[PDB]
């Protein structure tokens, strides 16, 4: 007894994807089906409905007039046409199978499709030093703002600092770029003797950039 | 989203926790009540369906009940495999959606709470001179992995231009978050200071910088 989505991947704004979901049961076309889906970090929102002979279709209106669900119950495959796709439509896709006790429940769910809508192409990013304010400690850093795709590298002195030091995971933007950011814990009474440089790695886009940074 | 739940509850192996979820006469007061289950980095499973009534392989342990425009999912004899975003959902019959919770995070506390430490950066001179700001929000040493980020200009929240990751694991199994802040040089001049509030555990961290 499964559900399994297909169709999913990289989609420009404003582009069109179809999701497939095949289904293994016999009493696939005894039911209603849905799709679920769920932005990175955020809660389920459902999508649509269809009924068993697709007599019936629901929709958020989020997606109302972008999406049509439909179904082939010949095939037993429930579908999802996505038109004039926005970033906000980035998610992964479930479908999953809508049943009623005494009430609506979802009993049955694929493993999920990811879409991803962006025109992120690679792109090295900009780095700004993160100056440190004027426990005795001070916190400075570094900002690698806007690249594509990951991984960067971050060292502090070419790797001859590391204890006080964390590199941030970087946030994927609605633009579909990374930024992270790299901090260092210092003295105070360091500031005015000691060099910070940070030391950041782009690999794909060919952007290497040591940048020191300075009180003030 | 429509459903309100808690955004985190924890205890230690072997104890109990309770989820709310409270609605409105629409949804919970007229419609039956459903609970999901969603292990990381795994599709939602169906705990309980039509209020109280467990699908198969779920054990008693889980428990749900539901009461006016309000519903309870129960779980005693905590194991470190029930860690897990929990969902409550039903139908809404103004918008004719099926609607769910936000989603509670259960911690099953493998070691103390701990409070986020906070460090908030201002946009850089080399960024202001290149006609772009951006505010760092860095949130590291938190227990369980669970925050809620909220921007202020002045005493107004900022909504637009916020990018914040999910929470991840460190090497000393707390977690660390970071959130930015996009503006117009003229919006970080034009302000007497911006704020990065960090709420865990229902305790807010602030930081506060200013353009002098
Ligand atoms: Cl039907
Ligand atoms: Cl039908
Ligand atoms: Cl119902």
């Amino acid at each position: 007894v499964q559900l399994l989505e297909s169709g999913g991947g990289l989609v420009r704004p404003g582009g069109s994807l179809r999701l497939s979901c095949a289904a293994s049961e016999f009493t696939f076309r005894y039911d209603y089906h849905v799709w679920v889906r769920q932005a990175p970090g955020k809660g389920l929102e459902w999508v649509s409905a269809i009924s068993g002979s697709g007599g019936s279709t629901y929709y958020a209106d989020s997606v109302k007039s972008r999406f049509t669900i439909s179904r082939d119950n010949s095939k037993n495959t429930l579908y999802l046409q996505m038109n004039s796709l926005r970033a906000e439509d980035t998610a992964v896709y479930y479908c999953a199978r809508l049943r009623a006790d005494l009430g609506l429940y979802m009993d049955l769910w694929g493993r999920g499709t990811l879409v991803t809508v962006s025109s992120a192409s690679t792109k090295g990013p900009s780095v700004f030093p993160l100056a440190p304010s004027s426990g005795g400690t001070a916190a400075l850093g570094c900002l690698v703002k806007d690249y594509f795709p990951e991984p960067v590298t971050v060292s502090w002195n070419s790797g001859a600092l590391t204890s006080g030091v964390h590199t941030f995971p970087a946030v994927l933007q609605s633009s579909g770029l990374y930024s992270l950011s790299s901090v260092v814990t210092v003295p105070s009474s360091s500031l005015g003797t000691q060099t910070y440089i940070c030391n950041v790695n782009h690999k794909p886009s060919n952007t290497k950039v040591d940048k020191r940074v300075e009180p003030k | 989203s429509v459903l309100t739940q808690p955004p985190s509850v924890s205890a230690a192996p072997g104890q109990k926790v309770a989820v709310s979820c409270s609605g409105s006469s629409s949804n919970i007061g007229s419609h039956y009540v459903s609970w999901y289950q969603q292990l990381p980095g795994t599709a939602p499973k169906l705990l309980i369906y039509d209020n109280s009534e467990r699908t198969s392989g779920i054990p008693d342990r889980f428990s749900g009940s539901k009461s006016g425009t309000s519903a309870t999912l129960g779980i005693t004899g905590l194991q470190t495999g029930d860690e897990a975003d929990y969902y409550c959902g039903t139908w809404d019959e103004l918008t004719s959606n099926l609607v769910f919770g936000g989603g509670t995070r259960l911690t099953v506390l493998g070691q103390p709470k701990a409070a986020p430490s906070v460090t908030l950066f201002p946009p850089s001179s080399e960024e202001l001179q290149a006609n772009k700001a951006t505010l760092v929000c860095l949130i590291s040493d938190f227990y369980p992995g669970a925050v809620t980020v909220a921007w202020k200009a002045d005493s107004s929240p900022v909504k637009a231009g916020v990018e914040t990751t999910t929470p991840s694991k460190q090497s000393n199994n707390k977690y660390a978050a970071s959130s930015y802040l996009s503006l117009t040089p003229e919006q970080w001049k034009s302000h007497r200071s911006y704020s990065c509030q960090v709420t865990h555990e229902g305790s807010t961290v602030e930081k506060t910088v200013a353009p002098t």
